[PDB]
């Protein structure tokens, strides 16, 4: 019982050392209760992940940032739901969740790579769709005795030739 | 026909040109392999039940690509902790309780700290790690760390055992530092999304540039690449064509090379009947193997002594 | 979840690479048997809550009609999923007594992990049964799927024989392929075979081509 | 483009076209080879897009026949009203018969 | 994290550990002479820096003629003349911040509004 | 004509006008610092993007400008020889002549040539090239022509012995 003893006592201690004091301390013993209780229903103490869940619901209430937690979680926001909720990245607090979204949108918008992008004309015409949106490019390749190459390439479908 | 073929290949080479590794040195590297690359690149499509959804991308990416500690390694000091279950550190005092609620160590703290930004931009939250680096030893380092949800993650760690103290301590947070995996699969390194699209045959029976998004990369694995989730097995192709014979065969490896040397000729200067390059390419893989036409290559075979 | 996941999920399509494997090198498998889905096959061969039992599931097959009607000569052949992460020599000794008993020629095996060579020195004993041994990481796609492989077909000894008096040539000069070629694992197939190939080609479409395993 | 229907109504051609058109307007015979050709061609159009994914036109081939027909045109001299003279049994026998008689490869056996 | 100096001979100072009283005590390998140390910090590695764009100012850098002269002023001593100049750091990722020294003010200052 | 002259001189002082207040948004560090590459890597792709907007622009412009009997336009869409890019660069302007992609590399200290003052990527800094081949050059236009033109002189002379050795 050594694990049902522990978290009920991790919770009578983060429980008195609130500014909300408890006067219904049975209440609180009973809340304490329901939340062991439906924290075993995921492990009933025969998994590893028991502990993690634990360490995750206990830094959230002992973090202060924020200790509006405390409050919440006295005046409402059941016990049962708080396993099957996983909501860590959601709670305590809202800041730090504008920062992490920030920094997701930074992420997913710098793991992007390059885009050269062809600036097209009409001059030429391509010749598997035969449109004038050439992805035209100009560079030299052979030896002294000529000027450059011509090279083209159609955008419209991807078609690559070249001009004599 | 070998002959003409050969003439005909070998024209327009004179007219090339020299990011990634094209022309001459490109162009001999692939013909005479040279077990090795000098580009690892790989290409990867998705699953096709995922068309654009691009945080469905970074999740394959953050589950492909290899890191380290030091990927996630910035400050990393050492301390002088005497007390075992009291810390010096006025701001790491709340994880002792956190940890504690295996005595005989010394009273020497390494400590590490990582990025935020640069541990959850690849999906993985510090509790995990930290048992990662509790499990590949469990019995020399007692190892605590905090929560996610602090303002600056940290890990404690000590060795335990029932003077010489410094030399030992770093010796082992530069093996930590060099060796411990994370996830993905090493000898792969940065991967970007660009924005393909893909000729595709429309329901109503035509056809239509749809867009879809792909994987690049900067390492070269084929063992195990197919096997991570959410991954098209079939359509994924490299240039590094030694590795597609060795993991797929020999048909699909000369299929796969001329496919490479085709690019690599077709970048300028095209083009050239099919027949002269699938000629050359199959003559090239017609001994059950690769062989590239050296001095010790094609040369040391049951050939006529004369040639 | 952690990777327990994804370990049966890799468990799930290697069963399914071996399954396509045994039916197109040719022996009576329902098609739709390699389609079972991978709850199905989760609920099915897991004990309590994410344990595969590998011993069990190993099964016994037989060649088709058609499999009798081109060659006279296949036994049934039967499969092996250890649980063991290395293969022990005794283990494995039990598995090719067992193979002896049960009179099989073919010997397909399945490591989870490295074989001591201990156990490879016996690998070959008892002709003409042959034994061999499969990575999982290895069967985990299907290699004929990949596109770019083309399609790969069997012959006989007579048709073999038949190809040689036609186009003339005397065993030599046809060109080879490496009997510790993946497609030729994937095939089975030994020394003296003669295989026929067929790739989409881009001036005919449809194309014959001939390997001789060496 | 290419559906053709002796006896329904929609793709029928017009018998201005044909002098020997009018009265076929019905036949089983002559419908069961539109329709078996039909089939012939459909099947080859998905193996030619099962063979390319893309979806290129433009492909090496030899002789062309773009160019072989319009001489043919402009040397026999086709007006702009004349029905022809063709049947539809004589074309498309004609061109499985043209079909067999392209020979490349010289032999006699199954293989070749 | 500097290297002090027993001041008895100067030489590099190594820490050594009390054995029961349980503190960092610098003690010279050379001399008897011995020192508690301030903190428990020792050794530091720092994979990461971005440092040195700034420093190597000398009091009469205008004094050279080779720079480059504009009118932004000094938001010191508010006299439009100046001197301007880039990074003194040359990485492959360093940045196209300016440094922007005064005569008059004897000031750096930059242009970035970050 | 005179008239097209100016536009093309605009054109180009346009052009300059955008480079500089790029050139402005980076020097005030504010950029968007585009993804893949680094920052002064799409610094260089900006400024390289606008110059060859600029450059073939103003060919644009000159060749429609350019009469219907001039002998050299019928030249060349009459076929033989030269082209588009052949009238537009010997007659409007050059570009940015380079080596290796990279713009005229800090050779010397904090600069490109020592006959700039320090720390400068404007579009003489570096060297793009202004004008035109017939109202004449800068000598700063003629080293880095020289400098495009000798680089492609020695690869040359490298590829035809190699190329020579892999036909062989
Ligand atoms: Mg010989
Ligand atoms: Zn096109
Ligand atoms: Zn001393
Ligand atoms: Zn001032």
């Amino acid at each position: 019982h050594k694990l049902r003893d522990q978290v009920l006592k991790a919770l009578y201690d983060v429980l008195a050392k609130e500014s909300e004091h408890p006067p219904q301390s049975i209440l609180h013993t009973a809340k304490a209760i329901e939340s062991e209780m439906n924290k075993v229903n995921n492990c009933d103490t025969n998994e590893a992940a028991y502990k993690a869940r634990y360490r995750i619901i206990y830094s959230n209430v002992i973090s202060k940032n924020n200790p509006d937690l405390k409050h919440k979680i006295a005046n409402g926001d059941i016990t049962p739901e708080f396993l099957a909720t996983c909501d860590a990245k959601d709670l305590a607090p809202a800041p730090l969740k504008q920062k992490i979204e920030e920094i997701a949108k930074q992420n997913l918008y710098n793991a992007q790579g390059a885009t050269i992008e062809r600036s097209v004309t009409d001059r030429f015409t391509c010749g598997k769709c035969k449109e004038k949106k050439v992805s035209y490019y100009q560079l030299q390749t052979r030896s002294a005795d000529e000027p450059l190459t011509t090279f083209c390439t159609c955008e419209a479908c991807g078609n690559r030739w070249k001009f004599s | 026909v070998g002959v003409l073929a050969a003439q005909s290949i070998g024209e327009p080479a004179t007219q090339m040109t020299l990011k990634v590794t094209s022309g001459v040195p490109r162009l001999k590297e692939i013909l005479n392999v040279a077990k090795n690359m000098k580009t690892p690149s790989l290409t990867v499509y998705l699953e096709p039940g995922h068309a654009a959804d691009q945080e469905q991308a970074k999740l394959i990416r953050s589950a492909i690509e290899h890191t380290t500690l030091k990927s996630v390694t910035i400050a990393s000091e050492i301390y002088y902790d005497p007390d075992p279950r009291s810390t010096v550190i006025p701001e790491d005092e709340e994880i002792i309780q956190l940890h504690f609620s295996f005595d005989q160590q010394s009273p020497w703290l390494l400590r590490l700290e990582l990025d935020r930004a640069a541990m959850n931009d690849k999906d993985l939250t510090m509790g995990q790690v930290g048992e990662r680096i509790k499990q590949t030893f469990k019995n020399d380092l007692f190892v605590i760390w905090s929560e996610d949800n602090d303002e600056k993650l940290i890990i404690r760690c000590r060795v335990v055992r029932p003077a010489e103290e410094d030399h030992m301590l770093k010796k082992i947070e530069n093996t930590m530092l060099e060796n411990i995996t994370l996830r993905g699969v090493e000898n792969i390194e940065r991967v970007v999304m660009m924005k393909y699209d893909r000729k595709v045959p429309s329901p109503t029976g035509e056809y239509v540039k749809e867009p879809e998004w792909v994987l690049e990369t900067d390492g070269v694995n084929l063992s195990e690449v197919m096997t991570v989730p959410g991954i098209d097995p079939t359509r994924i192709y490299t240039n590094s064509f030694i590795d597609i014979m060795e993991v797929l065969g020999i048909e699909a490896g000369r299929a796969a090379l001329y496919k490479e040397v085709y690019n690599v000729i077709a970048s300028d200067g095209s083009y050239v009947n099919y027949r002269h390059m699938a000629l050359l390419v199959d003559v090239m893989t017609t001994q059950g193997g690769l062989t590239s036409v050296t001095r010790h290559g094609f040369n040391r075979s049951n050939t006529g002594a004369l040639m | 979840d952690q990777e327990n996941e994804r370990n049966i999920s890799r468990l799930w399509r290697a069963f399914r690479t071996v399954k396509e494997m045994v039916k197109d090198r040719g022996y009576f498998i329902t098609q739709e048997e390699v389609e079972l889905p991978l709850e199905d096959f989760k609920a099915k061969y897991c004990d309590s809550m994410g344990r595969p039992q590998r011993k069990m599931m190993s099964f016994q097959a037989n060649p088709t009609e058609e499999s009798i009607s081109k060659f006279p000569d296949m036994g049934s052949l039967w499969v092996e999923f250890c649980d063991e992460p290395s293969v022990g020599v005794k283990t494995m000794k039990t598995f090719v007594i067992h193979i002896q008993e049960k009179n099989f020629q073919t010997g397909i095996f399945v490591y989870q992990n490295n074989i001591t060579p201990s156990a490879m020195k016996l690998v070959p004993s008892i002709p003409p049964a042959t034994i061999e041994t499969f990575n999982e990481a290895a069967l985990v796609v299907n290699i004929t799927h990949h596109e770019l492989v083309p399609k790969h077909i069997r012959l006989s000894s007579d048709e073999k024989r038949e190809l040689l008096k036609r186009y003339r040539l005397k065993e030599s000069q046809l060109p080879r392929i490496q009997r510790a070629d993946p497609v030729a694992l994937y095939l089975g197939l030994k020394r003296g075979e003669v295989v026929k190939i067929i790739r989409k080609s881009e001036t005919s479409g449809r194309y014959a081509s001939y390997r001789i395993c060496m | 483009r290419y559906r053709v229907d002796l006896l329904n109504t929609d793709h029928t051609l017009d018998p201005s076209l044909l002098e020997s058109g009018s009265e076929i307007l019905g036949d089983l015979k002559l419908q069961v080879l539109l329709d078996e050709e039909y089939k012939q061609l459909v099947k080859d159009r998905k193996f030619l897009r099962e063979v390319f994914v893309d979806g290129e036109a433009n492909w090496p081939l030899p002789v062309n026949i773009r160019r072989i027909i319009q001489n043919a045109q402009q040397t026999f001299h086709i007006d702009h009203t004349k029905p022809s003279d063709l049947t539809i049994k004589d074309i498309v026998l004609g061109v499985k018969d043209l079909q067999e008689n392209l020979l490349v490869l010289r032999g006699k056996n199954e293989i070749i | 994290t500097t290297f002090r100096f027993c001041r008895d001979c100067n030489n590099m100072l190594y820490p050594r550990e009390d054995k029961e009283n349980n503190r960092l005590l610098f003690e010279c390998r050379t001399c008897s002479y011995v020192e508690e140390a301030g903190s428990p910090l020792v050794y530091r590695h720092e994979l990461i820096t971005n440092i040195g764009e700034t420093a190597g100012v000398v009091q009469d850098i205008g004094s050279d003629p080779t720079l480059p002269r504009s009118d932004r002023e000094c938001p010191k001593c508010h006299s439009r003349e100046n001197v301007f100049f880039q990074s003194q750091q040359r990485r492959k990722d360093t940045s196209m911040v300016l440094f922007f020294v005064c005569l008059s003010c004897s000031h750096i200052f930059t242009s970035d509004q970050k | 004509d005179g008239p097209t002259m100016r536009e093309i001189t605009e054109t180009i002082a346009e052009a300059k006008k955008k480079v500089l207040d790029v050139t402005k948004e980076a020097q005030a560090n504010l950029l968007t610092a585009k993804h893949g590459m680094t920052l002064r890597e799409s610094f260089e792709d900006n400024v390289v993007r606008f110059l060859n907007e600029a450059r073939d622009k103003a060919g644009r412009l000159a060749e429609v400008n350019l009469k219907d009997l001039n002998n050299v336009k019928q030249m060349v869409m009459a076929g033989s020889k030269g082209s588009f890019i052949n009238i537009a660069q010997m007659s409007a302007c050059v570009g940015q002549q380079s080596v290796e992609g990279k713009r005229i590399a800090f050779g010397f200290v904090d600069r490109t040539l020592p006959h700039f003052s320090k720390d400068d990527y404007s579009p003489e800094s570096k060297g793009f090239v202004e004008n035109s081949y017939l109202r004449g050059l800068t000598p700063q236009e003629f080293f880095f022509h020289a400098m495009g033109g000798r680089e492609g002189l020695i690869d040359t002379a490298v590829k035809t012995a190699e190329t020579g050795y892999i036909q062989r």
